[PDB]
């Protein structure tokens, strides 16, 4: 059983360029930042985000 | 006996005269013709990989 | 020799012809449900607004 964890929607996570899962996030100053995830397992229509 | 990993591919491959190619289309500038617009293409073509 | 070069060149000018094309391109990796919910939105928002 996993504790307090992050379930990202599948519309916001995507792969790129012989690499891994990434997502675009809004910064504190309303800028777009690229973040690297280790999303592996699917819960319904969500990715269980483990690190990132 | 089987694992998986995510790669990055293309969903529409295309070929021209039996060799791999990609297809680019557009319009001339508003008010400009197609002759000088097509003359405004091949000077970019030398700025490609060999 | 001046107004000749002042006139731009065209080819088959456009008329009404009663038809129009709408092209929808969802982001890559999306399912047909995500595309369908945009397509029926864009017909229902321009079937009575137009």
């Amino acid at each position: 059983v996993k504790q307090k964890a992050i379930l990202a929607p599948q519309q916001g996570v995507t792969r790129d360029l012989k690499g891994q899962a990434t997502a675009l996030v809004v910064n504190a100053q309303n800028k777009v930042e690229l973040r690297v995830i280790k999303a592996d397992r699917v819960i319904g229509d969500k990715w269980l985000v483990t690190e990132g | 006996f089987a694992t998986g990993k995510w790669e990055y591919g293309s969903p529409k491959l295309e070929r021209y005269n039996g060799v791999p190619a990609m297809e680019i289309l557009g319009e001339p500038a508003p008010g400009l013709s197609s002759g000088d617009a097509m003359a405004a293409v091949e000077e970019i073509v030398k700025q490609l990989p060999k | 020799i001046w107004m000749f070069t002042r006139i731009p060149t065209a080819f088959l000018p456009d008329e009404d012809q009663g038809v129009l094309f709408a092209q929808v391109q969802t982001p890559p990796g999306s399912s047909a449900e995500r595309t369908q919910v945009v397509v029926d939105s864009m017909r229902e928002y321009l079937l009575e607004k137009e």
